[PDB]
């Protein structure tokens, strides 16, 4: 049911700025934590930013603050990032992911379809 | 005898008095703020909360019916005198604190309903007529007031239920946020509201009232026959009084999460001007975030349910405000009664409360607007915060030590469990007092708040050294 589709992809020069989104459905994405990652390649996945929602609250990952911003529209149930400056290192793929806790002791993780992102 | 219905109804009485005194306008915005700032996640503390307080109630039943002496008497008899008056002066914060946001409460109460014709401080004076109603009580001495309470959770539940079935929320979320606890990916802002919950629940002056009540049944002390049973129908009275104020809670924050969570404000604009309500220019066109208090949050609603809704809702913060006033002065009559052994009728001790209290709402309302008069009550749950620990510490100190409770002192994992909450409770306060300390940074105003934070806190681990004794 959970269905994750980002999209926003392509080339871009370093410096430049784009916008990813992460358009889901089936369930009510409003009231549920949301959270980012990136795969560089021949590299692990790493926690980049989530927005909780607890009480709106935005998150970064050390390599991520003050380059990186992020907004969300419970309206559309949509998530957005909008990337400025992008630096070569930048390069990975992203995806969007959900961490429904379940109401029970374990989580569950649903990752999209990814969409590659490149930096010169 | 197990159980009988009819030794239930023979030692009622406290548990309605009880009841409505957890119902405060203060608890009220303090279920608000998590229905539009953390949703459902942040359901579960109020369950928490409210089981912890239960837990305090039967330590309260406890000590007031195996000894005669309420809480407040057996304190007169126990700390030295200078302990004993800077204690007095901090429970009694407490009720300046409780009647403060109670104005602020049926102010707002009568501007929503005036539509906006009476003004605010229109609403400040209107309840000096409460005062007015306390003196004719006092005139007439009629002491019951049984029928007051009854009637007075009866429109509660009737209005806030109304509120419940218009809203329709889910019973799968509220289910799901009470019986399992979450909340992830939170900052000290976050938990400076969980710690606001969990204060503005459990009310410092409550164990009080039940000792005060409890001491008012007659039984017999030295028969141990007598005083269990006692006990336990108490408790039992206590655990439903409880659990419907609690059901009333977990009605409001279900109501005001299920629709009122992660809207904008573009939203409730669009909304608001297709019902064309007047009330419509609170909120600034932009993609910023929703604020809510009793003001806002009855705005809104009658924005999206049409205005018989924020009406029963005016209405319902009225009861609530007359609830904290009734209790307000019944906790002030028993402690000064007790404390320092003065003798006050009702009247006396509404009348400094009202009249200490009205002093500074009035003038912020005269000079301030309402959003800050609202942001104020942001000061009092943060102040009566800080303070929620002194209800902890007292009862189980007196409620531990064998000469005092005799041979009906709490098991061992009741005193370890004490320990372990006033240690999270001491380990919190201390936690957040200096970041308060922190957050303002000058040179000698920093001086003044740093030797008031010095002051609080060993009075707070003089009390704490005082229950480790105990324990």
């Amino acid at each position: 049911q959970v269905q994750l589709v980002e999209s926003g992809g392509g080339l871009v020069q370093a410096g430049g700025s784009l916008r990813l989104s992460c358009a889901a459905s089936g369930f009510p994405v409003s009231r549920s934590e949301m959270y980012w990652y990136r795969q560089a390649p021949g590299k692990e996945r790493e926690w980049v930013a989530a927005i909780h929602s607890i009480g709106w609250n935005t998150r970064y990952a050390d390599s991520v603050k003050g380059r990186f911003t992020i907004s969300r529209d419970n309206a559309k149930n949509t998530v957005y990032l909008q990337m400025n400056s992008l630096k070569p290192e930048d390069t990975a793929v992203y995806y969007c992911n959900v961490k429904d806790a379940g109401w029970f002791w374990t989580n569950y993780d649903y990752w999209g379809q990814g969409t590659q992102v490149t930096v010169s | 005898s197990c159980f009988s219905f009819r030794k239930l109804w023979a030692f009622t009485g406290p548990g309605f008095l009880m009841s409505i005194a957890y119902l405060d306008p203060g608890n009220i915005e303090s279920d608000l703020q998590s229905g539009a700032v953390a949703g459902f996640k942040l359901l579960w503390i109020l369950l928490l909360a409210t089981l912890v307080g239960l837990l305090l109630q039967r330590l309260a039943a406890r000590l007031g019916v195996v000894t005669g002496l309420h809480l407040a008497e057996v304190c007169h008899r126990q700390y030295p005198k200078v302990p004993r008056v800077i204690l007095w002066l901090m429970v009694e914060l407490a009720i300046i604190g409780s009647d403060m946001q109670e104005v602020i409460g049926s102010a707002i109460a009568i501007n929503l309903l005036s539509v906006g014709r009476i003004p605010l401080w229109g609403g400040v004076l209107i309840t000096i007529a409460d005062t007015f109603v306390f003196l004719f009580l006092d005139k007439y001495g009629l002491r019951k007031l049984e029928a007051f309470f009854g009637f007075l959770i009866t429109i509660m539940a009737l209005t806030f239920g109304y509120e419940y079935v218009t809203v329709k929320p889910s019973q799968s979320q509220v289910l799901k946020g009470m019986f399992v606890p979450s909340c992830s990916g939170c900052r000290t802002p976050q938990i400076e509201q969980a710690v606001g919950i969990v204060g503005a629940v459990i009310m410092p002056h409550n164990m009080y009232l039940h000792s005060a009540l409890v001491k008012s049944r007659q039984v017999n002390r030295n028969n141990k026959q007598e005083v269990r049973e006692a006990n336990k129908y108490f408790f039992i009275e206590s655990c439903i009084a409880l659990f419907v104020s609690f059901i009333i809670n977990v009605f409001v924050v279900s109501v005001f999460a299920e629709a009122f969570f992660g809207k904008t404000n573009e939203q409730v604009v669009e909304v608001c001007t297709n019902t064309s309500s007047p009330h419509a220019g609170l909120f600034p066109k932009d993609n910023s975030t929703l604020a809510v208090d009793i003001y806002k949050g009855g705005v809104v609603l009658g924005c999206y349910f049409g205005p018989a809704a924020l009406y029963i809702w005016a209405v319902g913060i009225l009861a609530a405000g007359q609830s904290s006033t009734m209790t307000g002065t019944y906790s002030g009559q028993f402690v000064m009664e007790g404390f320092l052994n003065l003798k006050w009728s009702r009247f006396a001790r509404v009348v400094l409360t009202r009249s200490i209290a009205i002093i500074p709402t009035l003038l912020v309302a005269v000079f301030q607007d309402v959003e800050h008069l609202t942001g104020m009550n942001d000061f009092l749950n943060v102040l009566q915060s800080l303070q929620l620990p002194f209800a902890l510490i007292p009862i189980l100190t007196f409620t531990s030590l064998r000469p005092v409770m005799s041979d009906f002192a709490n098991g061992l994992g009741w005193r370890i469990a004490g320990g372990i909450l006033v240690l999270i409770i001491c380990s919190i306060n201390m936690y957040f007092v200096v970041v308060y300390v922190r957050d303002l940074g000058h040179v000698a105003l920093y001086v003044v708040a740093a030797v008031v934070s010095v002051a609080y806190l060993g009075f707070v681990f003089y009390l704490g050294w005082q229950c480790l004794i105990a324990l």
